[PDB]
């Protein structure tokens, strides 16, 4: 099955990419925010945490947009499936090459 | 202490081809049923 | 630096285009107008017959101009072009596909509608 | 991180609301697709439909899941 | 053009000649068979 | 900052292209249904063809 | 009428969210640019304005 | 730190998963393989009549 597999594989790879985004420093000196807090002075540590939060917030928006587009496509397919059910299943449809 | 050798007729070195050799563990962690790619010094295949 | 067919007014040194890129410059040695074209680039592609069918693959270029067959979708190497047409399975573009057919090797042919 | 997160908690609220809307939309999709009828019709015990064999689409009582063999095959085919 | 800055365009799978051939075949089917060719074998 | 701005512009272009592709999919589905009904037979849907 | 009320509330809440987002500092020391302009010199306050 | 049922080769101290997360570390003084699992988290949902 092709249609039923892409909707799962894309979500799984998006979740994997979201997990992998936490392993990048986004131009900072460390990936985990605990090391910079436990290794550097409090005044200087506030400019690397800001970089980390900006990077992760940029990461968290593209996934939301992709999920919204996928949800719109799923809504269109579900409307098509509901119409097909109500016509071809719940009666006989006179539309040629539709069922 | 060591001694010197004498000149004699030797054989020139030869060249051979490796066949799926020179693979070791690149780390000390446990990975099960995954395909992990790492950047580390290894031996080329068919070299 | 190709030979242009357009002349410049005798007060200019540079030349741009619609996309605002310097693609024409006059040679100061002999007042010769020479075009500027970006160097070739693209991305390689791999044609695979599939698992448990074959082992060899073909390499496809997107828009790079050149066994070796010059298609309308770039440069195709490793696949022999044949004039006959069957139903294709692996799309390439510009109305020509590639497939594994009789030993047996990967071939490229125009699609049959 | 939370002390810096009050500058983007509004973006967080927007993304949380978008995810909630997506979830409720996918929840409503199943209602608009499968809940066409509100009366559950039981299959008749008589399987003599003039020669038409319906055992491959109708549920079978041999298995506890009560899923049709075509539906069971569909479930097993896709991961 | 718009390809000098790495913005390469992808040629279509179907050329205009093939779409013209498909439209001509559909026209011939709809003038020689009506709707029989759209729901099975073509009937004159 | 050049990389961040270029990434922002590329993401905006990608979202615009995705919205345009969704609209193109809707139009193509409508055209396919019209070809299946009005062209490949006679459609009884009034004010559709 | 659920649908019309829902879409009107969504549009109004999005516009109000934008208005209240204008009241955020985004990690800076103030929200309004006029306070930073009046309290700090433009050569130094360029990064906060950006 | 739960008790696992998977053995480790006698040269490894760490362990990861498919999602690349350290979730299995061998205890050094008695050589037991122990798994790592986050404690719990969730949300407080409420139903209103
Ligand atoms: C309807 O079709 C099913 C096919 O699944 C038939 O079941 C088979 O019947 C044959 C005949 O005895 C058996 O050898 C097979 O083992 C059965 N297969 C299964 C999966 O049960 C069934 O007999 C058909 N019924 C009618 C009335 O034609
Ligand atoms: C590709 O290059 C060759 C030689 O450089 C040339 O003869 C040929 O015309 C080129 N192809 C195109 C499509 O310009
Ligand atoms: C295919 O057949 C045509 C028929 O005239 C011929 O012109 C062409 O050269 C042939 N191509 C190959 C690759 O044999
Ligand atoms: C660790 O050392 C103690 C004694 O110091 C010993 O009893 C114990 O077996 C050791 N653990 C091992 C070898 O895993």
């Amino acid at each position: 099955l092709g249609k039923l597999q892409d909707v799962v594989n894309q979500n799984a790879q998006a979740l994997n990419t979201l997990v992998k985004q936490l392993s990048s420093n986004f131009g900072a000196i460390s990936s985990v925010l605990n090391d910079i807090l436990s290794r550097l002075d409090p005044p200087e540590a506030e400019v690397q945490i800001d970089r980390l939060i900006t990077g992760r917030l940029q990461s968290l928006q593209t996934y939301v947009t992709q999920q919204l587009i996928r949800a719109a496509e799923i809504r269109a397919s579900a409307n098509l499936a509901a119409t097909k059910m109500s016509e071809c299943v719940l009666g006989q449809s006179k539309r040629v090459d539709f069922c | 202490q060591c001694v010197n050798l004498t000149t004699r007729t030797q054989l020139p070195p030869a060249y051979t081809n490796s066949f799926t050799r020179g693979v070791y563990y690149p780390d000390k962690v446990f990975r099960s049923s995954v395909l992990h790619s790492t950047q580390d010094l290894f031996l080329p295949f068919f070299s | 630096l190709t030979e242009s067919n357009k002349k410049f007014l005798p007060f200019q040194q540079f030349g741009r285009d619609i996309a605002d890129t310097t693609d024409a410059v006059r040679d100061p040695q002999t007042l010769e107008i020479l075009d500027i074209t970006p160097c070739s680039f693209g991305g390689v592609s791999v044609i695979t017959p599939g698992t448990n069918t074959s082992n060899q693959v073909a390499v496809l270029y997107q828009d790079v101009n050149c066994n070796v067959f010059q298609t309308r979708a770039g440069c195709l190497i490793g696949a022999e072009h044949v004039n006959n047409s069957y139903e294709c399975d692996i799309p390439i573009g510009a109305g020509i596909c590639a497939s594994y057919q009789t030993s047996q090797s990967i071939i490229a042919y125009t699609m049959s509608l | 991180c939370s002390n810096l997160l009050l500058q983007y908690g509004s973006f967080c609220t927007q993304l949380n609301r978008a995810l909630t809307g997506i979830a409720v939309e996918q929840d409503k999709n199943t209602q608009e697709v499968f809940a066409q009828v509100k009366q559950i019709y039981k299959t008749p015990p008589i399987k003599d439909f003039g020669g038409f064999n319906f055992s491959q689409i109708l549920p079978d009582p041999s298995k506890p899941s009560k899923r049709s063999p075509i539906e069971d095959l569909l479930f097993n085919k896709v991961t | 053009a718009q390809k000098f800055n790495g913005l390469t365009v992808l040629p279509p799978l179907l050329t205009d000649e093939m779409i013209a051939q498909y439209t001509s075949a559909l026209l011939a089917g709809t003038i020689t068979s009506g709707w029989t060719f759209g729901a099975g074998p073509a009937l004159q």
